[PDB]
DNA sequence: CCCACATGCCCTGTGTCTGCAAGTACAGAACTAGCCAGACAGACTGACCTATTTTTGTGAGGGGAATCGGGAAGTATCCATTGCTAAGACTCAGCAATGCTGCAACTCTCAGCAACCAGCTGAAGATCAGCAGCCGAGAGGCCCTGC
DNA sequence: GCAGGGCCTCTCGGCTGCTGATCTTCAGCTGGTTGCTGAGAGTTGCAGCATTGCTGAGTCTTAGCAATGGATACTTCCCGATTCCCCTCACAAAAATAGGTCAGTCTGTCTGGCTAGTTCTGTACTTGCAGACACAGGGCATGTGGG
């Protein structure tokens, strides 16, 4: 009773925006939390340890795509790389 | 106090995770083996997890400390936090 | 770097069956799905189905199953295809083209196509013929019947060539392909746009949806130029 | 009487065992033998119920992963009976 | 002014300023840059959402309207990509793949 | 030149703390200077994890300990937090 | 006063006040206590006090008073502990451990 | 300068030496491709990491360091070169 | 009648003096070759450190090694001495890389 | 927990050859290396030599070799022991002693003892023997040869009992061990102090060094209480 | 089982040469000393949750006999590898010139942090129909036996 | 290869509990705005380093050949693992209870960051010098064809 603080709202979103009728049980949230924090951790320590390697104080844009790169296999990194960089054009423009 | 209780994992527990497994026939002396194994494999992960306990000065092991004592071996678990 | 090899062309008499390769070269051969599209001068492109080498997982159109078969070899890269009890109606070309498992990507590269010879959502192109000179723009619409989350692609194919893809996800641009190129629209309304022509764009554009399971392609727009 | 010759019933139950997701150790064993471990590490313990069930399912999911290269090593060596050498042998190429 | 979340800014469903106060808290560098988190939100929920997407085709697939760990394990294991980034990962009460030949 | 600033000197010291007539190559000399940059990375890392754990905000001995307890095995273990205790000890005693 | 070093008063080698401020600039924690670089030296001085005297012993069976990466592949490769501490990692140049027959 | 075909140049007793280096007493005929696809393999794997990392610190000359940190973020943590 | 030894025998001499030497197996030259080749693939007109190129191949040379200690085992598992890409397959999809 | 297991006595005629087992349990058996120790009453603990049960790797004394063999056999966890031509001055007990890899670790825990009867660094212990009342300051002086780097252990053995370790590396208690014993000293010049004193202290105290490779116990001191 | 000749390897001896250890400026980082504030320890206190008892009506486990079928052992074949040799060819070492890229230094400006406040987002708590589990009956593929 | 009798999952119905989707309330965390500052980008230059080319000695590879011994196929046979039946024994579920541990709130305090000055120690650089690398010559264990 200390707000748990998860990301099931957000992946509701998301699942309701890619599949409009399907649900989805508490274990398999349980489940897709723990994957969002898990990727979370693995691209926040590869970006830290780029921008540690390079002697930079700041994490940017260019340090998470560099680590979306080194993580993820094949086209995956081709398609999560564009989702950033059109986020972030996005983003930008306001 | 609980003494011997490694052959609770009983021979048709064992035949189990072998038909998930995907394996056919089972020689009579895998038993053995598969209990000396998993014995070996839940030490590792219990002295881990007892030592996250413990350095949270708590008495009781929490899921999410078996969580970390296996990721920490590189068996990442999803489903418990 | 990425190449589909095939085979030549077939003549073959009727009855009988025919076995055609897709030895693949250049990427990770097992990543990648395979997928097989016929293609007649009557009614166009057709989707047969795909291998997942992966998994040797197959799917195929509803219309095809029996005559249709997919098989792999991990070992040579080779991708097969049976097809048997030929009938007088499967006179044809027939494509195999390469698509991720992501369910955003799209055939990108194709093979040469192997002419062999016996002896649901429909999407309506609403061009048919268009004309043009070398400096105008001009659009292309691919009205779809159900509603596809922006799973659209775009395909440029030369008379006797290989398809080319130029845009997929309806809006991303292909690898190669220029910025003169542009598509848009999402849901079930959408477009494809050229900037400005040249000689090299007199083509034949196609438009595939592969947003449920049997794919379709478009009826086609032959464009003229000058 | 019916009888099935020696197999079949085997592949029947890879067939079932591979569909279900269910536990395949009996709970209240893997509990005793999990406080009879963690009671050489430390005195009179306590165990949430959510800490026993975490690991059981990592040591089913190890002990699974470990009897399908099991299995591939008796293949490998001509059979299809698996046996103690191969699991030391799957062990010793994971490195364990 | 009334507020806008940065998830709203960039077209997102993950939040841009969760993602940011995690960065800044997790102990990763000094300085956390302002298109960062829009990145890693972005890439984040690309990531939920194929999963999600091939878990659903999945349950369809299994006749069912709910999405469960079996499902997820079936979408994650019958991918090349997913099960190379998730190799070493265990998904509770997911099973294995039936071995169909 | 930059001041590369490697623990080749106290590698020295210790080497001729333990050995006093035997001498260390070049390479030998850089593979354990990995290998101090490796365990201290490692520790480093588990303490740091330890404390974010537990919500704290400060790495302290008790983290190191524990982190050393973590990561090495056996007797190693056992030794280097006999040693640590003993350091910290006398370092209080100043 | 007169400067103590914080080695000379832990009574180490390894640089206490060199491995605190990597503590602090590593990016772990955001304060780092006081006794955390005395325990970190004391460890890392252990560490190689054992696995240099195991290679300095390796180069006097070897009849050479010069370590080198064959002395220290055979010192840590002819440990459980020290094998099971680092045995995701290449040493250069070390060879392998020669077969008994 | 364009090379081409220089996995042929890991010669066949060069795969023995490494071969008698890990203990092995005789070799079949087919192993020697089969080594050359699996070092090949390796090698795009680690290089392709390299590569990322001399990229994102804007270079063109790749570093032991970028070979370093390429090796160990695939587990292959490798003592000697920094 | 000249000297001929019996199979084994040199092959177990090989054995004992590769395991006893620390230096390189594989040509310098034709490995750094093939590292540019592979290397061209990713980026065009790329530079290589000496001491890169070098730790690339004590990197190759202790995975190989490693992988034919592992497919020997796998060899003696199947009650041969004779090494095969089926063993070297066994080897590699038992490690997690196939 | 940790126990070293061994056979019962051995009444063997001159000549033959005798093997002894050390099976051993309750750790984990490769990590730790078995070391063998003599005990005439003539020439006190002589070591013999150890086994390492990880890579069967075998060190004896000088004067053992050919008389001892060491074999290990990690499926039962048992350590093995071969005498061979059983001269008449080999009546004794012999004991298997348990001791990690680590430099500084010592022999800890030990076996009950084997009597097997037939049909350099010198360590010098200054007081042969002592007597104390219950409560006094008493203190064994431990001098050595040459130079050893704190390698040195203490231990306290009851009348026809193993010995029980008390200090390792000079200054360390054991497992288990009151802080009533104290050690002191390094180089070549140190001390065992035991505090206050009970009947239970009444015992023979040695010293062992494991700086070089022979290892070589003390003499020996005879403590007595009132 | 013993011999022979023959060959590969360890050891000893000495010149040498390159790499290692020791000695000097020097500048960057660690130590010293106040100072301030906030993270953590200490002590109450509620309250959740974990261990322990008891019943029970089952579902899974264990033991034994019959039998089939897979693993182990022995034999013969043949083929595929190992050892060896002479010729080529390609690696390696050394030296020199080049231009090209990786550092270094100074400037500055722009992006990111600190702080405060208001308000909007998100977590906790209730509630409820609809999805999935459960039980029962019918159909089809499949296995076992027989011809 | 073809046909008949058990039987074991699929398919369908339909009812049933339970749990996941939705609504309400509050608190706390994100956004807006301002000001401040230091981190990284940009420009110029410099040295250092990787690329390229040429030469020459020389070690390594390659192709062909013979002959051997190891992998593979076939057969026997016998060990042992499966399958079924019964009977029995712990697993699971569910309700209750006590007590013990864990999390929350407040308070004070000690300890860690911050800042400025100082000095000292760790690093780059440059010597000499001896450990180890080099060839070369006895000597030993054994490799392999006769007896």
């Amino acid at each position: 009773r200390s707000r748990k603080e998860s990301y099931s709202i957000y992946v509701y979103k998301v699942l309701k925006q890619v599949h409009p009728d399907t649900g989805i049980s508490s274990k398999a949230m349980g489940i897709m939390n723990s994957f969002v924090n898990d990727i979370f951790e693995r691209i926040a320590g590869e970006a830290s340890r780029l921008a540690h390697y390079n002697k930079r104080s700041t994490i940017t844009s260019r340090e998470i795509q560099t680590a979306v790169r080194l993580l993820l296999p094949g086209e995956l990194a081709k398609h999560a790389v564009s989702e950033g960089t059109k986020a972030v054009t996005k983003y930008t423009s306001s | 106090v609980l003494r011997d209780n490694i052959q609770g994992i009983t021979k048709p527990a064992i035949r189990r995770l072998a038909r998930r497994g995907g394996v056919k026939r089972i020689s009579g002396l895998i038993y053995e083996e598969t209990r000396g194994v998993l014995k070996v494999f839940l030490e590792n992960v219990i002295r881990d997890a007892v030592t996250y306990t413990e350095h949270a000065k708590r008495k009781t092991v929490t899921a999410m400390d078996v969580v970390y004592a296996l990721k920490r071996q590189g068996r990442t678990l999803y489903g418990f936090g | 770097e990425v190449q589909l090899q095939q085979s030549g062309p077939e003549l073959v008499e009727p009855g009988t069956s025919v076995k055609m390769p897709c030895k693949a070269s250049g990427y990770t051969f097992t990543s990648y799905t395979i997928q097989w599209v016929k293609q007649t001068p009557r009614q166009g492109l057709e989707w047969i189905g795909y291998i997942y080498p992966y998994n040797a997982g197959t799917k195929y159109n509803e219309k095809f199953k029996g005559k249709a078969t997919l098989t792999s070899d991990k070992s040579s890269s080779t991708v097969y295809m049976e097809l048997s009890s030929l009938t007088s109606e499967d006179s044809a070309v027939y494509y195999c083209a390469r698509k991720s498992s992501r369910l955003r990507s799209t055939l990108d590269y194709w093979g040469q196509g192997t002419s062999v010879t016996v002896s649901d959502i429909k999407m309506t192109q609403s061009p048919s013929s268009m004309h043009a000179s070398l400096g105008e723009r001009v659009t292309i619409t691919c009205k779809a019947s159900q509603d596809i989350r922006s799973y659209l692609s775009w395909y440029q194919q030369k008379p006797w060539k290989s398809p080319k893809t130029l845009i997929y996800y309806a809006t991303s641009l292909a690898d190669g392909v220029p910025s003169r190129f542009s598509g848009s629209g999402s849901g079930q309304d959408f477009s494809l746009t050229i900037n400005n022509l040249e000689s090299d764009d007199t083509a034949t554009y196609y438009c595939l949806q592969h947003g449920e399971s049997p794919y379709t392609f478009g009826s086609g727009t032959k464009l003229e130029i000058k | 009487p019916h009888r099935y010759r020696p197999g079949t019933v085997a592949l029947r139950e890879i067939r079932r065992y591979q569909k279900s997701t269910e536990l395949l150790i009996r709970k209240l064993p893997f509990q005793r033998l999990v406080r009879e471990i963690a009671q050489d590490f430390k005195t009179d313990l306590r165990f949430q119920s959510s800490a026993v069930m975490a690991l059981q399912e990592a040591c089913e999911a190890y002990l699974v992963g470990l009897f399908e290269d099991t299995n591939l090593c008796a293949i490998h060596a001509k059979r299809v009976t698996i046996m103690p050498k191969d699991i030391q042998l799957a062990r010793r190429i994971r490195g364990e | 002014a009334k507020a806008k979340s940065r998830s709203s800014r960039a077209g997102l469903q993950f939040p841009v300023g969760r993602v940011h106060r995690l960065l800044r808290k997790g102990n990763y560098a000094e300085r956390v840059g302002a298109g960062a988190p829009v990145y890693m939100a972005a890439v984040l929920e690309y990531l939920t959402a194929e999963i999600l997407e091939l878990a659903g085709n999945a349950a369809r697939d299994n006749k069912k309207t709910r999405i469960i760990p079996r499902h997820l394990q079936l979408a994650i294991r019958n991918d090349e990509e997913l099960n190379k980034l998730l190799g070493k990962v265990t998904i509770a009460q997911g099973g294995v793949l039936p071995n169909i030949q």
